[PDB]
Protein backbone atom coordinates (compact mmCIF):
# COMPACT_ATOMS: atom_id res chain seq x y z
CA UNK A 1 0.00 0.00 0.00
CA UNK A 2 2.67 2.57 1.47
CA UNK A 3 5.39 2.00 -0.56
CA UNK A 4 6.30 -1.26 2.06
CA UNK A 5 6.78 -4.58 0.18
CA UNK A 6 5.72 -7.87 2.31
CA UNK A 7 6.69 -11.39 0.88
CA UNK A 8 3.02 -13.59 1.42
CA UNK A 9 4.78 -16.52 -0.24
CA UNK A 10 8.04 -18.53 0.38
CA UNK A 11 9.04 -21.17 -2.77
CA UNK A 12 11.92 -23.53 -1.07
CA UNK A 13 8.98 -25.42 1.21
CA UNK A 14 9.71 -28.91 -1.10
CA UNK A 15 13.53 -27.79 -0.37
CA UNK A 16 13.23 -27.05 3.69
CA UNK A 17 11.00 -30.35 4.05
CA UNK A 18 13.62 -32.79 2.02
CA UNK A 19 16.24 -30.81 4.34
CA UNK A 20 14.50 -31.46 7.52
CA UNK A 21 13.91 -35.15 6.08
CA UNK A 22 17.62 -35.89 7.00
CA UNK A 23 18.09 -34.89 10.37
CA UNK A 24 17.26 -32.53 13.30
CA UNK A 25 20.22 -31.07 13.18
CA UNK A 26 20.27 -30.48 9.57
CA UNK A 27 17.10 -28.41 10.00
CA UNK A 28 17.64 -26.13 12.84
CA UNK A 29 21.01 -24.99 11.11
CA UNK A 30 22.03 -21.74 10.76
CA UNK A 31 22.47 -22.86 6.87
CA UNK A 32 19.00 -24.17 6.44
CA UNK A 33 17.98 -19.93 7.71
CA UNK A 34 20.42 -18.68 4.68
CA UNK A 35 18.26 -19.96 1.85
CA UNK A 36 17.54 -17.05 -0.20
CA UNK A 37 14.25 -15.88 -2.34
CA UNK A 38 12.99 -14.03 -4.71
CA UNK A 39 13.06 -10.61 -3.76
CA UNK A 40 9.76 -8.07 -4.04
CA UNK A 41 9.22 -5.93 -7.55
CA UNK A 42 11.65 -4.65 -8.80
CA UNK A 43 13.88 -2.69 -6.15
CA UNK A 44 17.44 -1.97 -5.80
CA UNK A 45 19.89 -3.68 -2.82
CA UNK A 46 22.01 -1.81 -1.33
CA UNK A 47 23.97 -2.07 1.57
CA UNK A 48 25.19 1.18 3.91
CA UNK A 49 27.66 1.97 6.21
CA UNK B 1 51.92 -48.62 3.38
CA UNK B 2 52.94 -44.75 4.39
CA UNK B 3 52.24 -41.93 2.51
CA UNK B 4 50.26 -43.53 0.23
CA UNK B 5 47.36 -41.92 -1.68
CA UNK B 6 43.81 -41.81 0.26
CA UNK B 7 40.55 -40.50 -0.01
CA UNK B 8 38.39 -38.33 2.65
CA UNK B 9 34.85 -36.77 2.66
CA UNK B 10 33.63 -35.33 5.02
CA UNK B 11 30.21 -35.25 6.90
CA UNK B 12 29.43 -32.23 8.89
CA UNK B 13 26.52 -32.14 11.67
CA UNK B 14 24.10 -31.14 8.71
CA UNK B 15 24.42 -33.98 5.54
CA UNK B 16 26.96 -32.46 3.21
CA UNK B 17 29.85 -34.26 1.30
CA UNK B 18 32.87 -32.65 1.57
CA UNK B 19 35.93 -34.18 -0.40
CA UNK B 20 38.94 -34.33 1.30
CA UNK B 21 42.17 -32.89 -0.16
CA UNK B 22 45.46 -34.84 -0.74
CA UNK B 23 46.58 -32.76 1.96
CA UNK B 24 44.49 -32.97 4.37
CA UNK B 25 44.00 -36.73 3.65
CA UNK B 26 47.52 -37.10 3.99
CA UNK B 27 48.04 -34.99 7.57
CA UNK B 28 44.92 -37.38 8.70
CA UNK B 29 46.88 -40.57 7.82
CA UNK B 30 49.68 -39.66 9.64
CA UNK B 31 47.97 -40.38 12.89
CA UNK B 32 45.02 -42.75 10.91
CA UNK B 33 46.90 -45.53 9.66
CA UNK B 34 47.60 -48.70 11.95
CA UNK B 35 43.56 -48.70 12.69
CA UNK B 36 43.07 -49.82 9.51
CA UNK B 37 44.13 -53.17 7.89
CA UNK B 38 45.49 -55.24 5.52
CA UNK B 39 44.57 -57.97 3.80
CA UNK B 40 42.56 -61.05 4.61
CA UNK B 41 42.53 -59.13 8.19
CA UNK B 42 41.36 -55.81 9.78
CA UNK B 43 41.60 -53.65 12.37
CA UNK B 44 38.97 -51.24 14.36
CA UNK B 45 38.72 -47.54 14.31
CA UNK B 46 38.75 -44.82 16.98
CA UNK B 47 38.24 -41.35 17.55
Amino acid sequence: WQSYRTRLNTLFARQLVARATTGIDTILSMETQNIQEPQLGKGFYATFV
Amino acid sequence: YKNASMQGLYIFADMASKDMTPEQSNVYRDNSYQQFDTNNVRRVNNR
